[PDB]
């Protein structure tokens, strides 16, 4: 029933091909990189923290979100594995259950029950028997729609410090003076002083789970 | 006989063409991407035929970390002549600039900094005058000229290295700002008394003035003053090459 | 040219004041190899002309050796001709 | 070639520039400075209602002295080009 | 064509050798026939005469091109026979193998030659 | 020691990661995000190319690496040469100066918040923190660093733009834009403090 | 001489070197970087195709170096392939009007520069020039009159676009792009001055002066 | 009549080669494609979702949507073939027909009239002989023109936001003010709240 | 006389090299692919319908264009060629004639004239005198002219809803908002209520 | 033809006058020249199977070797122009 | 050299602190050569894009 | 260095192989020379031999030619291996030990070990352009 070394070869490597459709579809990334392209457009400054950096920070933030996803892959199907007591097949089979259970968690119903009816699948009696072409869209879409819910969130502060600066100049006859210029230094302080970094990265992490 | 020994050839034509090569890439005009990447290629083989068998060759195998060293001195020279070299014209840029900002030419940065709205065209238009004049006195020879002579101070072998040396360069970083101060100053004085007489006309009559009156008689004025102006970059220009090619001599070694 | 000679006594008067590469070490590897070649034929149609003194061993042997000296220069050319096109492809 | 030559290069371009857009500039200007003293004299003052005339006397502006602008512009280039195999160096 | 100047030289060889051979074969085919004079062809001179023509020309396309269309040597006899032939064994059976050494030399080094043209070409 | 040609694809393969350990290893993201902080702070985004900021922020970068370097050529390119260490024992003791020097710049509650991201309860010790903890927690340091500096560059500008616009307003005009007066006595300020060299003096500083 | 074989590899290897031939001793540079600079200046960086640019590149070098071609077959090929001249003569006969040809168009400057770079001795006048020196300075000088003839080029597109912001900021408009009004009238002002007669005639003008 | 094996999987590659060209051109993907990227203009956020987030979103949809043709593909042409009852020529025009039939019910009158007045073809009695050749194009200008008017109209309720939020700081006299700083968060909210992707997504697979 | 049949398959095998380069510069792809990517500047979005679909549509409206000379080529050349009735050269001698004539009547004079004159050509004539090597760059020449010619004024409409809206919104008083914004959802309106594929499309095939 | 005569008259006044290379036209000749050296040997061997005296079969073996090298040298200068065109085309400006 | 000799002693005092061609070598040198050009020529590649990579950045 | 220490064993092997290759032929030309002991060499001592202390030649020395019309010419030259005696077999009056079935086996089995050490050669070579190759 196993496969041939020369197929798994094959399939192995043709599946090195979609880590990074895998990494935004599957795993946090999709959240967290999304999150940080709004919070560098709240503070201000476009420019920011270059993007390479941002990406890395998320690419490091994504791994340890899913410590405990990839540990239990490595324990229940690659170990197996490597240890010879099964084969390539049934290995895809078990390892992506938990991946399947992490997205699911996430995942709102009602877009699930969106891309179902599109699909025109059965009924499904539970959960366990969502298949995953209907989990993956449903899970991206859920993904966007939580990542924008953070982000508006975030832009709150700032358009606190943005309607206080203006108004206190405005109230005092500075009529032609653009206040975004006024108000972006105020917008680093408020950033350093919370911490904003750290808090941010801290709620993130806490709002996966 | 039917020798050929290929690994003398290796060594002796490798590293002089890594640091041409270096330069090549970061030097002004000779590493604008309209050159075909090839004739570029093309340009540093050749110097490096030209000039590397005078040179003593080395004998550091390319499989070893001195070899990797070796690389990372030939880049490093390289990148900073064509980085030093390219501050006057960044000095340029920022003059040019600065004068169009007062212009009112974009006034959206004032409101949204970084807004994916600004167009510097005096500043591209003095850059590119800066280029003809740099094409004009020759630099790019001298360049070229530089960069076969830094091997006698430093040669290709690994040699030790210095540290505020490093700093001057970094510290090339101010004449960028200072040389563009004064550039400037021959018109935005000017165009700041320009300002100041329309703060006298809105001293008289509340509103009804500036947004309607000023941008339009500032924008002319500083069309016309600027181009009255324009014959006067050119000792600026030959004093700024010459201020980056000395710093460059001295600091070099 | 008498502008030449000028040029040859200027370039002598230089040596006065004063007091083999790639290109020529591969024409003197292909002149070599076609010496060898013509000479190997040239004994071939001796033989074949009937002259005495030239024995068919010497005939076969050097014209084994000239193939041999052949595939040698096309190696060294295929060779050449890689590196040359490695060069030419990096990235500037 | 010379620095001189490229220096008037530049000094005659943006000449051409200034006469191309002086006329505009200067419509726009003395509408809104009419406008300004008219206010002035009425004791009126509404920031929107200086920005409507200035709209129209500058789009009339095309209409008379655009064909000068169209032509001016144009020789400048045809010459330009024209003398380009000449200013090589 | 330089390609033809390379290999002339041993295609008329080659080209000589068989029709020496040819005569060699005539030669002992006719050993029987009184009154033969055994013939041979010095190959040295004639290959001199052939190594050492003017198509006629065409104006149009109906017009026509140019249609194309050694000297022997008598063998000195050794034993007088009574029938007049000439024509002796042993010399001619020493001459028919040697002449046959030489064609097979003759076609190896012609493949050698065109072999190694061709090693210069593929690739 | 293992085999050569993996040695050379190993090698090879850690070449691609040069941007990475530039931005995430050493200090370079803070001269960027300072620059451009100081930039946005003069009001003029393009006045010095991005090229030039680049460059300026890579010089700062190798001359504040030099100590670092030069530990690594003590301990790690000289060695290798005389073989009483090499490729494992001296690959990881040729980067512990970066850990020392990532160690130094990185706050403790980042390492605190990384390590509780990771379940790593008996990490002890301070000198033994692993590369995975220890590096997004130095980038997140480097970031509130340079946010910090930012903010202490915007102050004299931010009061340079107040005094203008303030001094426009008591003059009784109430119209004319106060950037665009502000900005040349921004410029001659910079220039005649000589801002740009104790900016320098201040980030060498500033480790 | 050489045997047909040795002959038949030079040849077949020389053949190799032909773009090298094409970019470095040939009308070619100057053309493509003009070019190169006019679509950068017209704001489209995709218009004429690079192909259709390369095409026309390549006619135009053709029509300029037919008197060079024609010196070199009159002198060079027509005798080598009547068996007059040997395989490693005509290469050196053929190599003198290409000479030439590089020479009139290179600069003193360059030239000076690098008979100093190579240690050579005094030269004179022109004959005394080998090629090793003759072509790098002809490459220098080409980059320098194709940025020369570039730069020219760009000003009156920069001129438009000045004074299209001018004038959009005469009337307050201070948010509209001048990008998106300017590049309509530089398409206009690139059709109605003849913008490829005139430019074409110029380069030719310029290799022919 | 019958293809070789040889010459059937030379035709097999070739025309695997011409995959992208067929979900482009012949599929909804090229409208999914131009309303997603419109949509992500519209929000005032030009990379906020990344594009490979976007394309594997509209090649889900586009699968979805495009089920029904697979499987009469699948039920008529693809099955017989592979259990070797019809030949790959009769193969492949049974499985045009489907998709021909799908493409038609997405195109508009006017165009498919354009290119078959430019082609010169003759008069064509009723829907059943029209050439991929003319219907190809065709379909590919309607489902351009019907992304724009989708992308057209999602462009309201932001323009509404923005209008609304831009007069409220002008009626305080906050001249200086820009509105997109404001507004973008809001922006954010509104599509939030209305469930904006899947509301989004059930209506492109709805309008086919 | 005829060349060799080995000779005849090398010719043909290496001339399908040169079959991008006959479609860019020798055909209609270039006009209607630049006047498609100036389209797409002119719409205030950069990249809303994808390269491919464009790359495609363009192939479709060369070869519709094309179709007649096509069907020249092929009673002139091709077929007499194919059966056996005339040689390889004479049948592409005969072919390039309605091609040159398509080529030609695009053609402006003044590129003509110049590249005539770059070539040394002294008596010419004819216009069946022009050879291919002379009359291809003038026809270059000559597209790329038309082509912007045509996007320079396919470029109007959108320029004048700009500055209108831009007009009014800064006359009302809100002149911190970007026009261009707001400006994007009427150009999409102005290109669907007008058909502007379907027109652009008729218009672009009459240009011929 | 009589244009075909007028031709003829306008080039025999061309000559009394004069009393330019072509890449197409090399590549023609050399075309040629292949293809005539092949036809050659096929007729060659066309006349030697058909049993005609005179034509040797080591000749005929000699020239279509010899026709198969100038095939072989066609091939290879293809070959290296096809690929120098398709580098300077591959380029961007 | 003198100075060779120089150099001779330093090594010592640290020692004191720390206390005709065939083808086979013609085809190997060859080979060993255009090795280590190649390796040359991607090391150099890897380290330009990296560069490249830095300077194409936003800041 | 690596690169060079890393091929260095092979190489030195192939090259040991031609030497032995030459003696053999050597031993097969005068296998009917009367008064002629058959040379050979112990390959594996010679090989580590050569392996520890680099290659060395008796004479090998040659004219110099610092002019560019000096006359080129060289002394006799050959390695620095032993050159051992094979013992006989059988007796010969002329008084020659060339024994030609233990020549033509030992010319056999160099050839396929040379052979071999082309191969691994190659294969090394190509181990390394797959990896630098990119």
């Amino acid at each position: 029933q196993s496969w041939s070394l020369s197929v798994q070869t094959l399939v192995f490597i043709t599946s090195l091909t979609f880590l990074p459709a895998i990494l935004l579809m599957m795993t946090s990334f999709t959240r967290i990189i999304i999150v940080f392209g709004l919070l560098r457009n709240a503070l201000g400054t476009p420019s920011a923290p270059p993007n390479q950096v941002l990406l890395g920070l998320a690419l490091f933030l994504t791994f340890f979100i899913m410590s405990p996803v990839i540990d239990k892959i490595y324990v229940d199907a690659y170990q197996p594995f490597s240890e010879q007591k099964i084969s390539m097949q049934e290995a895809l089979d078990k390892g992506a259950q938990p991946l399947r259970a992490f997205m699911l968690r996430q995942t709102r119903e009602a877009d699930l029950a969106l891309f179902a009816r599109l699909a025109n699948s059965g009924p499904l009696q539970g959960p366990e028997a969502v298949p995953m072409r209907i989990l993956l869209p449903a899970y991206v879409t859920s993904e966007l729609k939580t990542a924008f819910q953070i982000g508006f969130t975030i832009f709150i502060p700032f358009l606190i410090i943005d309607l206080v600066i203006a108004s206190v100049l405005m109230a005092l006859g500075m009529m032609m003076v653009p206040p975004a210029t006024i108000a972006l230094p105020f917008k680093l302080m408020l950033f350093v002083l919370v911490d904003g970094w750290q808090l941010l990265m801290g709620s993130l992490a806490q709002s996966f789970y | 006989v039917t020798s050929e020994q290929w690994l003398y050839w290796l060594h002796l034509y490798f590293w002089p063409l890594l640091r041409v090569l270096a330069l090549i890439s970061t030097a002004p005009i000779l590493s604008e991407r309209a050159i075909p990447k090839r004739v570029k290629l093309g340009l540093g083989i050749m110097i490096t035929l030209v000039i590397a068998p005078s040179l003593p060759a080395n004998d550091t195998p390319l499989f070893s970390i001195a070899a990797l060293w070796l690389a990372m001195q030939q880049i490093l020279i390289g990148i900073a002549l064509g980085f030093t070299m390219q501050f006057a014209f960044a000095a340029v840029r920022t003059a040019g600039e600065f004068i169009g900002l007062q212009m009112g030419l974009s006034f959206a940065t004032f409101v949204d900094p970084g807004s994916h709205l600004n167009m510097p065209v005096l500043a591209r238009i003095m850059d590119m005058l800066a280029m003809l004049l740099f094409l004009t006195f020759n630099g790019h020879l001298w360049l070229i000229s530089l960069l076969v002579d830094t091997f006698h101070t430093l040669p290709i072998g690994s040699n030790p290295v210095n540290s505020n040396a490093f700093m001057a360069l970094a510290r090339a970083g101010g004449l960028i700002f200072l040389n563009g101060l004064m550039l400037a100053l021959p018109v935005i004085t000017l165009l700041l008394t320009l300002n100041l007489a329309l703060g006298l006309l809105n001293r008289m009559a509340p509103q009804l003035s500036i947004f309607v009156i000023g941008f339009p008689l500032t924008l002319t004025v500083g069309i016309m003053l600027m181009a009255a102006l324009m014959p006067l970059i050119a000792p600026f220009c030959e004093h700024l090459f010459s201020e980056i090619f000395n710093l460059l001599a001295d600091i070099v070694s | 040219a008498i502008q030449g000679i000028e040029g040859v006594i200027s370039q002598l008067q230089a040596t006065a004041m004063a007091a083999v590469s790639f290109a020529g070490q591969l024409h003197a590897a292909l002149d070599r190899i076609s010496d060898r070649q013509a000479a190997a034929r040239v004994q071939a149609e001796k033989f074949t002309l009937g002259e005495p003194g030239i024995a068919l061993n010497d005939v076969m042997a050097d014209m084994q050796k000239a193939s041999v000296s052949m595939q040698m220069g096309i190696q060294v050319r295929n060779k050449l001709v890689a590196a040359y096109q490695e060069v030419m492809s990096m990235q500037v | 070639m010379t620095p001189e030559s490229v220096m008037m290069m530049g000094t005659e371009a943006m000449k051409v520039a200034l006469a191309l857009a002086a006329p505009l500039l200067l419509v726009a200007l003395i509408t809104g400075l009419i406008i300004s003293i008219l206010q002035a004299a009425t004791q009126i003052n509404e920031m929107t209602l200086s920005f409507i005339p200035k709209i129209v006397a500058v789009f009339i502006a095309i209409i008379v002295a655009g064909p000068w602008m169209l032509n001016l512009l144009l020789d400048y280039v045809r010459t330009l080009f024209s003398n380009l195999p000449y200013i090589i160096g | 064509d330089r390609l033809d100047a390379a290999l002339r030289f041993q295609q008329e060889a080659l080209n000589l050798r068989a029709q020496r051979q040819e005569i060699l074969a005539a030669n002992i085919a006719n050993a029987d026939t009184p009154g033969y004079q055994a013939r041979d062809i010095d190959f040295a001179s004639e290959l001199k005469k052939v190594m050492v023509g003017v198509a006629l020309t065409l104006t149009s396309s109906h017009h026509i091109p140019a249609q194309a269309v050694v000297d022997l040597l008598y063998r000195v006899p050794d034993q007088p026979s009574l029938d007049g032939n000439t024509v002796d064994m042993d010399r001619e059976r020493t001459q028919f193998a040697d002449n046959s050494l030489k064609y097979q030399m003759g076609l190896t080094v012609l493949g050698s030659q065109l072999k190694g043209m061709m090693n210069v070409l593929q690739g």
